[PDB]
RNA sequence: AGACCUGAGUGUGGCAGGACUACCCGCCGAACUUAAGCAUAUUACUCAGCGGAGGAAAAGAAAACAACCGUGAUUCUCUCAGUGAGCGGCGAGCGAAGAGGGAACGAACUCGUUGCCGAAUCGGGUCUUACAAGGCCUUGAGUUGUGGCACAAAUAUCAU
RNA sequence: CCAAAGAAGGUGUUAGCCCAUUGAGCCAUAAACCUGAGCGCCUCAUGAAUAAGCGAGUAGCACUGUUUGGGAAUGCAGUGUCAAGUUGGCAGGUAUUUGUCUGCCAAAGUUAAAUACAGAGUAGGAAGACCGAUAGCGAACAAGUAGCGUGAGCGA
C-alpha cells in the first residue's frame, strides 16, 4: 500500500540519465581535487610571473545591498574615480599601480567614501614604485635598497597592506539612561510605522474634508 | 540640494541608518534632459521640406472641424500610446495655428 | 553635420517626397536579381553607422527576401500526433527576415565575411535589405585595427551562428536582468544550467 | 552494502516477498501521484487533507530579503551576551549592549521572563517585550 | 553506456517456436538470430549497468573525524592494545616510546637503521620484511602485486629529517600536524606502534587540547 | 570629341566549396511515454533533420540590480530553491531571479554621431640590407568622406 | 653488503645486491616563449614639463502564432501601424489615467580568464576496492575482418 508518506515531487522525468538511447544531462565532480590542485599551481606561477607585484589588486570595502546583508561589509568591484581623486591619484594612472577603478560605482554618503580613501592612502603609503629607468630615478620613484627588498603580497583578497574589510566597533556596556526607563519604545516605532502606512487613507480623508470646507 | 537626513529606525517617513548623505553628483546623461536648439532646428528644415504625414493630415483635419477629441483617439490608435498622441496632437495644434499668419 | 539632415530626412518615410523615392526605388528593385552588388550604399549615413567605410575591401549587396508568415512543408498539409502541431499556415519563423536576408548572402559568397544590413525598401511581396561584407584578403582590412578582428576565423559565417545584429535581436540578446535570464547568454546555455543533474562528490 | 538487503535473504525463495496471487507488476496503482481524486481518494483525503485547491493572494516576484526578520524572545537573551558581562550585569548599575541585527535577529519578541537586564539594540519589539525588559532595569533602543 | 546494446535485435514474436527474445537481425553470420539485449542473452547488457555518479565518497562529522584520532592515539599507548594489534614490542623501552630529536640529523640509511636496532623497533620491522609476498587473487594482476605488514609509525615534528628513513622498507613516517586516522588505526585496528620524536611529542597538548583547555 | 553613371569582356593577385562535428552557436522539430482513459499539458523548447565555428564556443562593459548604511561588464560554483515565488484539465506535473560565501580578473576598448580640421587617408611602383606603421612618386581609389584631435577614468592642443 | 636508490618490469621457481630501472649532473639547440617591458646599432614613432550632439520602418502599439515560472501577455516572428528627444526615453514582475521617486541611456562593433568536451581528434603522461576470453569495446587474434543483403545497412 501507499500508507502516510510525504507527497513526492522528486521530478527527474526528463531524460536525465545516460544510458543506450540518451546522451544525459549529468554533471559529476570527480575532477574536484585535480582543479583544485590545478588552481593553486597556477596562482602560485602567476605569482612569480608578475613578481614582486601583488597577485592580487587593491579593491574597495562596500556595504552589502539588502536590509537583510547591509550591516555586512565586503570588498568591491573597483575604487571610484572620485576616491580616487581624494587621495590625489589619476584613475588612468592607478590602474598601473595594481589598484582597480569603478567607474559606475557612486558614493551617496561620506563614511563609505571615507573609508575607502584611507584604503588608498595606506596602500600609497607602503606603495614601492620601481624605476623605469634604475640609473636616472625620477620623484616618487623607489631607491635600488627597497628595490632588492621588495617581497609579493601573495595575500588571497590581497590586502596586507590594507588589511581587512573594517566593521564598526561594538557599543561598550552603559547604564540605562532617565528617559529610556520610560519612554514606551513600541508606541513610538508603532506610530512612525503607522504614518507611512496610513499615509494615502489620511491624506485622502483630510483632502475630503477640504471638499467639504468649500 | 543636500538630501534629507535618515531618522535611524527602521519605519518611518526618513527610515534608515544614519549617515553623511552626499547630493546626488553631475552625470554626462543629465544633458538628455537639455533643450536641444540645433537638433529642432534640423527637424523644422526637414519637416518644412517634406510635407506632412497621411496620419499628420488626417489629424489636421479633424482640429480644423474642432473635432479634438477624435483626434486623440486616432492618434492613439495610430501610435499605440497615450503620452505620444497628446504629442502629436499638440504639434498639430501648433502646426494649425503658425499657418494662420 | 550634413549626417543630421541625411538621419532627419530618413525618419520622414511617410512623407510624400520620401513614399515617391522609395516607389521608384521599389520598382526597380523589383526587376533586378535576388542578389545585387552596389557601388554605394543607398543609405550612406545608415551604413557608415553600421560599420561601413568607403575604403578597399568593403562591399554592399541589396539582397531580397518574400515576405508572409512561413508555411509548414508538410506534404498536401497534413500533419500528424498531437492536435497542437497541426497548423500549417499560421506559424511564424522565429528567425526575422534581415537574418535571413544576412544568411542568403554569407551562404551565396563564401569568400567575404558578412558585418551588418539595414533595411532600405518594402515591397507588398518583398523586403529589400543592404548587406555590408568585407573582404579578409584585402590588404586595407589586414592593417586596419578598426575592422582587424573580421579576419580571424572565429567570425566565419558569424550570421550562420546568429551573431550579427539581427541574429542578437531574435535571440532576445537586446535584453539583460530578469527580462532575459532564461535565453542568456544562450538558451540552450541556460537548459544545461537549469536541467543538468550534479551529482557533488559528498552529498 | 548489498549484503545486508531483503534479497540476500530472499535468494531461493522464488517470489521474493511480492506473492504468487498479486505477483510483482509494473504499475498497478499508476504512475506517481496519480488518481489523486480518483482510486487514491481517501489516502490523499486523510492523510494529506488540503492538498487540492486555491487559496489566497498571489505575490509575484517574491524577495525574501526585504522580508527578513528573524526574532528573539526575552528569555534567550543570555545567548547574545558574554558570560563574564552577564554576571556584572544587575539593574540600577552598568549594562551589557546587545547588538540584535549583528546577531541575525530583527524583532524583540517577549516570550518568559529575562535572565539578565541589558540594553538591547532592535529594528522591531513586541509592545510586551518592551514592557517587561524595562520593568527589569533594561531598555530597547531601535536600530535600523 | 552503448556495451550490450550495438545492434538492432528486435523479437521474432509468438508464431515462431521460439522464446520472445529480441534477436541479432541479418543472416550469413553465427550470430545472426542470435539472442540479444538480455542479462541473460551472451553478448547482450549487464543488469543495471554500473555508473559513475555513485556515491563513491563520504561526508564524516567533523567532531567525529577528531574523536577517531583521540581514541587511536589513546589505545597506541597501551602497551596490551599494540600487541593485541600484531606488533612486536617485546623489547622496546617503554609506551609511549620517545626518543630524542637527534634523529633528524640523520643523512644515511646506515645510521636511520642502526637507530631502529638501538630502541628496538627493528623487530616489528623484521615482521614486515618476512611477511613481504605476491597478493592472493586477481589483486596481483593489478598494481598491487605484493603485500606486507605495517610496522612502527616514526612521527617527527614537521617535514624533515626523513631523508635517511625513506628506503626502509617496513617503516612509515608521519607528521605530527598531520596525523591520519588510517595509519594510526589500519584496518579499522586500534593499536599502532608509534615512535615518537620529542619535538613531535610536546606538541600533542597544544594540537589535541586538554580536558580543561 | 570627351566625360561619369550604370553594366559587361579579358589579363593579373587571391578567397569559397569538402572533411570533422564529443563539446559549442543558429534554425527546424516528433512520437513512444505520463496523466492509471484522452484532446490542453508531459516527454521536450528533447530525438531525428538542415546549417556554422573554435580550442573552446557563446556571453560580455548596464536603456543592469535593487528600494539598502546601497551593489556595479561577462562566465562559472555553493546557496537561493523542488521554493508559504509562480505556471498548471491549479490535475499529472512544471519552475526561475536579486541578495550572500567563492573561482577568475593588470579588463577594458573601437566606430557612428556632435564640435574643430580636412586627403594629413588607402592601395600600387621605387629606394633605404626592408612586399618598413619610413622617404619619394602615383589619378589609380577616395570629398556620395579616408584619416586626425577632444567627449565624465575628461577638462585644452600645436608648434619650439 | 647497498640504500638520498625497497620501485611495482625482465630473467628457466617467490630477487634491494643477475639485468633494466630509480638521482645529482653533463652535452647539443631553426624559429617562437621567458629574462631592469633581457642587451647594442641604424631607422621610425612617441610621452611628460564653447557650444552642440550621441545609432528610426528602430522602439513601441494592434492582430495572429510560438516560447517562457513570467501570471490583463517573459522573449521572439509575420503583417498592419509606426514615435519621442522644450526636465526626452527605457526599467522599476495586476491592466488604465494622472504626479512623485529611483536606476540606467536601446536600436553599431572587438575583447583574456574562471566554464563544456554527454559516442571528436594530435602529442604525451598518471591511475583504478573495475572485467578477466560466453566477461570486458562488436573486435586481447590478418575486426568493422570473414560472411549476408539490389540497397540503406547488418556483422561474427
Ligand atoms: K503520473
Ligand atoms: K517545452
Ligand atoms: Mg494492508
Ligand atoms: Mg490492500
Ligand atoms: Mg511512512
Ligand atoms: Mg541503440
Ligand atoms: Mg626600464
Ligand atoms: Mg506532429
Ligand atoms: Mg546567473
Ligand atoms: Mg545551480
Ligand atoms: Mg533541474
Ligand atoms: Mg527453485
Ligand atoms: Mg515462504
Ligand atoms: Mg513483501
Ligand atoms: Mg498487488
Ligand atoms: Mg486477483
Ligand atoms: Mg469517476
Ligand atoms: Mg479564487
Ligand atoms: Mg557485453
Ligand atoms: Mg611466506
Ligand atoms: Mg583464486
Ligand atoms: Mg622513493
Ligand atoms: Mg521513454
Ligand atoms: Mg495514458
Ligand atoms: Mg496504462
Ligand atoms: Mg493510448
Ligand atoms: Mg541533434
Ligand atoms: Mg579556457
Ligand atoms: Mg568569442
Ligand atoms: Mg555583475
Ligand atoms: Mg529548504
Ligand atoms: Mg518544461
Ligand atoms: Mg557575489
Ligand atoms: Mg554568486
Ligand atoms: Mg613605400
Ligand atoms: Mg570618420
Ligand atoms: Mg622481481
Ligand atoms: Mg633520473
Ligand atoms: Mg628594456
Ligand atoms: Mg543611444
Ligand atoms: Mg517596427
Ligand atoms: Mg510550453
Ligand atoms: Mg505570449
Ligand atoms: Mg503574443
Ligand atoms: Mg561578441
Ligand atoms: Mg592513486
Ligand atoms: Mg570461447
Ligand atoms: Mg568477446
Ligand atoms: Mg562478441
Ligand atoms: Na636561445
Amino acid at each position: 500500500p501507499k500508507g502516510n508518506n510525504a507527497i513526492p515531487h522528486v521530478h527527474q522525468k526528463k531524460h536525465w540519465n545516460p544510458c543506450s538511447s540518451q546522451k544525459g544531462n549529468v554533471k559529476v565532480f570527480l575532477n574536484q581535487p585535480a582543479q583544485k590542485h590545478r588552481r593553486r599551481r597556477l596562482r602560485l606561477l602567476k605569482a612569480k610571473k608578475v613578481f614582486p607585484r601583488p597577485l592580487k589588486a587593491l579593491r574597495p570595502q562596500v556595504n552589502c545591498p539588502t536590509v537583510r546583508h547591509n550591516m555586512k561589509r565586503r570588498l568591491g568591484r573597483g575604487f571610484s574615480p572620485a576616491e580616487l581623486k581624494a587621495a590625489g591619484l589619476n584613475p588612468q594612472y592607478a590602474a598601473t599601480i595594481g589598484i582597480r577603478v569603478d567607474s559606475r560605482r557612486k558614493n551617496k554618503s561620506e563614511e563609505g567614501m571615507n573609508v575607502n580613501v584611507q584604503r588608498l592612502k595606506t596602500y600609497m603609503s607602503k606603495l614601492v614604485l620601481f624605476p623605469m629607468n634604475h640609473k636616472k630615478v625620477q620623484k616618487g620613484e623607489a631607491s635600488e635598497e627597497e628595490v632588492k627588498a621588495a617581497t609579493q603580497d601573495r595575500s588571497r583578497f590581497g590586502d596586507a597592506a590594507v588589511g581587512a574589510v573594517v566593521y564598526p566597533s561594538a557599543e561598550a556596556p552603559r547604564a540605562v539612561s532617565a528617559e529610556e526607563k520610560s519612554m514606551c519604545v513600541y508606541a513610538f516605532l508603532k506610530k512612525n510605522h503607522s504614518a507611512v502606512r496610513f499615509f494615502g487613507t489620511r491624506s485622502s480623508r483630510a483632502a475630503r474634508k477640504e471638499a467639504a470646507k468649500e | 540640494s543636500a538630501p534629507t537626513p535618515r531618522t535611524g529606525i527602521i519605519a518611518g517617513f526618513n527610515k534608515g541608518h544614519v549617515t553623511t548623505r552626499r547630493p546626488r553628483q553631475p552625470s554626462p546623461n543629465d544633458r538628455f534632459a537639455v533643450p536641444h536648439k540645433h537638433l529642432r532646428a534640423v527637424k523644422a528644415i526637414i519637416a518644412d521640406l517634406v510635407g506632412l504625414s497621411p496620419l499628420e493630415k488626417r489629424v489636421q483635419e479633424f482640429l480644423r472641424v474642432g473635432k479634438e477629441k477624435r483626434a486623440l483617439k486616432y492618434c492613439k490608435k495610430r501610435l499605440g500610446d497615450f503620452t505620444a498622441a497628446k504629442k502629436k496632437r499638440s504639434k498639430m495644434e501648433e502646426a494649425l495655428r503658425h499657418a494662420t499668419k | 553635420g550634413a549626417f543630421m539632415y541625411l538621419n532627419e530626412l530618413w525618419k520622414k518615410k511617410s512623407s510624400d517626397v520620401m513614399r515617391f523615392i522609395q516607389r521608384i526605388r521599389s520598382w526597380e528593385f523589383r526587376h533586378q536579381h535576388t542578389v545585387v552588388r552596389l557601388r554605394r550604399p543607398t543609405r550612406p549615413e545608415k551604413a557608415r553607422m553600421l560599420g561601413y567605410k568607403t575604403k578597399q575591401g568593403f562591399c554592399v549587396f541589396r539582397v531580397r527576401v518574400r515576405r508572409g508568415g512561413r508555411k509548414r512543408p508538410v506534404h498536401k498539409g497534413i500533419t500528424y500526433g498531437k492536435p497542437k502541431t497541426s497548423g500549417v499556415l499560421g506559424m511564424k519563423l522565429n528567425k526575422n527576415n534581415q537574418a535571413v536576408a544576412e544568411q542568403r548572402l554569407g551562404k551565396r559568397f563564401g569568400n567575404l565575411r558578412v558585418l551588418n544590413s539595414y533595411w532600405v525598401n518594402m515591397d507588398s511581396t518583398f523586403k529589400w535589405y543592404e548587406v555590408i561584407a568585407v573582404d579578409p584578403m584585402c590588404k586595407t582590412i589586414r592593417r586596419d585595427p578598426r575592422i582587424n578582428w573580421i579576419v580571424n576565423s572565429v567570425h566565419k559565417h558569424r550570421e550562420q551562428r546568429g551573431l550579427t545584429s539581427a541574429g542578437r535581436k531574435h535571440r532576445g540578446l537586446r535584453h539583460k536582468g530578469h527580462k532575459a535570464s532564461k535565453l542568456r547568454p544562450s538558451y540552450r546555455a541556460a537548459w544545461r544550467r537549469n536541467n543538468r543533474i550534479v551529482f557533488l562528490r559528498k552529498r | 552494502p548489498t549484503r545486508f538487503k531483503k534479497c540476500r535473504h530472499q535468494r531461493g525463495s522464488t517470489f521474493c516477498g511480492y506473492g504468487r496471487v498479486g505477483k510483482h507488476r509494473k504499475h498497478e496503482s499508476g504512475r506517481g501521484n496519480a488518481g489523486g481524486m480518483h482510486h487514491h481518494r481517501i489516502n490523499f483525503d486523510k492523510y494529506h487533507p488540503g492538498y487540492f485547491g486555491k487559496l489566497g493572494m498571489d505575490h509575484y516576484h517574491r524577495k525574501k530579503n526585504p522580508m527578513w526578520k528573524p526574532t528573539i524572545n526575552l528569555n534567550n537573551l543570555s545567548r547574545l551576551i558574554a558570560a563574564e558581562e552577564a554576571a556584572k550585569a544587575a539593574k540600577g548599575g552598568t549594562l551589557p549592549v546587545v547588538d540584535l541585527q549583528s546577531s541575525g535577529y530583527a524583532k524583540l519578541l517577549g516570550n518568559g521572563h529575562i535572565q539578565v537586564p541589558c540594553i538591547v539594540k532592535a529594528r522591531y519589539v513586541s509592545k510586551l517585550a518592551d514592557k517587561k525588559i524595562r520593568k527589569a532595569g533594561g531598555a530597547v533602543v531601535l536600530q535600523a | 553506456r552503448l556495451s550490450g546494446m550495438n545492434h538492432s535485435a528486435h523479437s521474432w514474436g509468438t508464431g515462431r517456436a521460439v522464446a520472445r527474445i529480441p534477436r541479432i537481425s541479418g543472416g550469413g553470420t553465427s550470430t545472426s538470430g542470435a539472442g540479444a539485449f538480455g542479462n541473460m542473452c551472451r553478448g547482450g547488457r549487464m543488469f543495471a549497468p554500473t555508473k559513475i555518479f555513485r556515491r563513491w565518497h563520504r561526508k564524516i562529522n567533523l567532531h567525529q573525524k577528531r574523536f577517531a584520532v583521540v581514541s587511536a592515539l589513546a589505545a597506541s599507548s597501551v602497551p596490551s592494545l599494540v600487541m593485541s594489534r600484531g606488533h612486536q614490542i617485546g623489547n622496546v623501552p617503554e609506551v609511549p616510546l620517545v626518543v630524542e630529536d637527534s634523529i633528524q640529523g640523520y643523512e644515511k640509511t646506515k645510521e636511520a637503521m642502526a637507530f631502529l636496532k638501538a630502541i628496538a623497533a627493528i623487530d616489528d620491522v623484521n615482521r614486515v620484511n618476512d611477511s613481504r609476498e605476491i597478493r592472493a587473487g586477481r589483486g596481483k594482476m593489478r598494481n598491487r602485486r605484493y603485500v606486507a605488514r605495517r610496522g612502527p609509525m616514526l612521527v617527527m615534528p614537521n617535514n624533515k629529517g626523513t631523508r635517511a628513513f625513506r628506503n626502509i622498507f617496513g617503516l612509515d613516517l608521519a607528521n605530527v600536524s598531520a596525523l591520519n586516522l588510517l595509519h594510526l588505526a589500519p584496518g579499522g585496528h586500534v593499536g599502532r606502534f608509534v615512535i615518537w620524536t620529542q619535538s613531535a611529542f610536546e606538541q600533542l597538548d597544544k594540537i589535541f587540547g586538554t580536558f580543561t583547555e
